[PDB]
């Protein structure tokens, strides 16, 4: 087979979006009201409860990173 | 909208009394005539137990309290302001059916937390 894409990708050089379209998004965010609150609630559902890190088999390492043992999760 | 309701209640939330004097296609009535009629039917000196006595060419008429749903306007205003501030509808002292129970409620408590 091959190591790089051979099927084409349907977009190059334009006719696909601009700083103006992006500044409309900024305006929808900063202008408030129920419209802004729904998207902020959407963000809070997806990301507001926090996060956790693990590393697969981390404790196979106890490296002397600064003269004392550490793991990659600690790092 | 609050200022609008506050004014509108004084005008429209209460009745008013309209005394009509003279007859249809009848004799003319002037200000110094009405001043005497006003002195008789004066709300300032009227009591709840009163009775009125007239000829056929004096009428008492009612401007009713011309009802409007200011409560629902309050609820819409509060719905707007609470959700604009990101607060739940309940924080505005506004209730809704169903939305106080189960996962329909608990989702909004989750969003708040």
């Amino acid at each position: 087979a091959s190591s790089t894409p051979q099927t084409n990708v349907d977009s190059m050089g334009g006719g696909d979006l601009t700083f103006e379209d992006l500044r409309d998004i900024k305006d929808v965010r900063d202008s408030g009201g129920q419209v802004a609150q729904l998207m902020d609630y959407k963000a809070l559902l997806n990301f507001g409860e926090g996060c956790e890190i693990h590393v697969e088999g981390d404790d196979e390492t106890k490296q002397l990173v600064d003269g004392e043992p550490m793991t990659l999760s600690e790092w | 909208n609050e200022a609008a309701i506050n004014q509108a209640i004084e005008l429209h939330g209460f009745p008013q009394r309209h005394v009509k004097v003279g007859k249809e296609d009848g004799a003319p009535v002037r200000d110094n005539d009405l001043r005497r009629v006003r002195t008789i039917f004066d709300p300032r000196t009227t009591d709840a137990n009163t009775a009125y006595f007239t000829g056929q060419d004096v009428d008492v008429e009612t401007l009713e309290a011309h009802n409007f749903d200011y409560s629902a306007i309050h609820e819409m205003d509060m719905r707007n302001l609470t959700t604009a501030l990101g607060l739940p509808l309940e924080a505005g002292n506004v209730g809704a059916d169903g939305l106080g129970s189960g996962k329909p409620a608990e989702l909004r408590f989750a969003l708040l937390k």
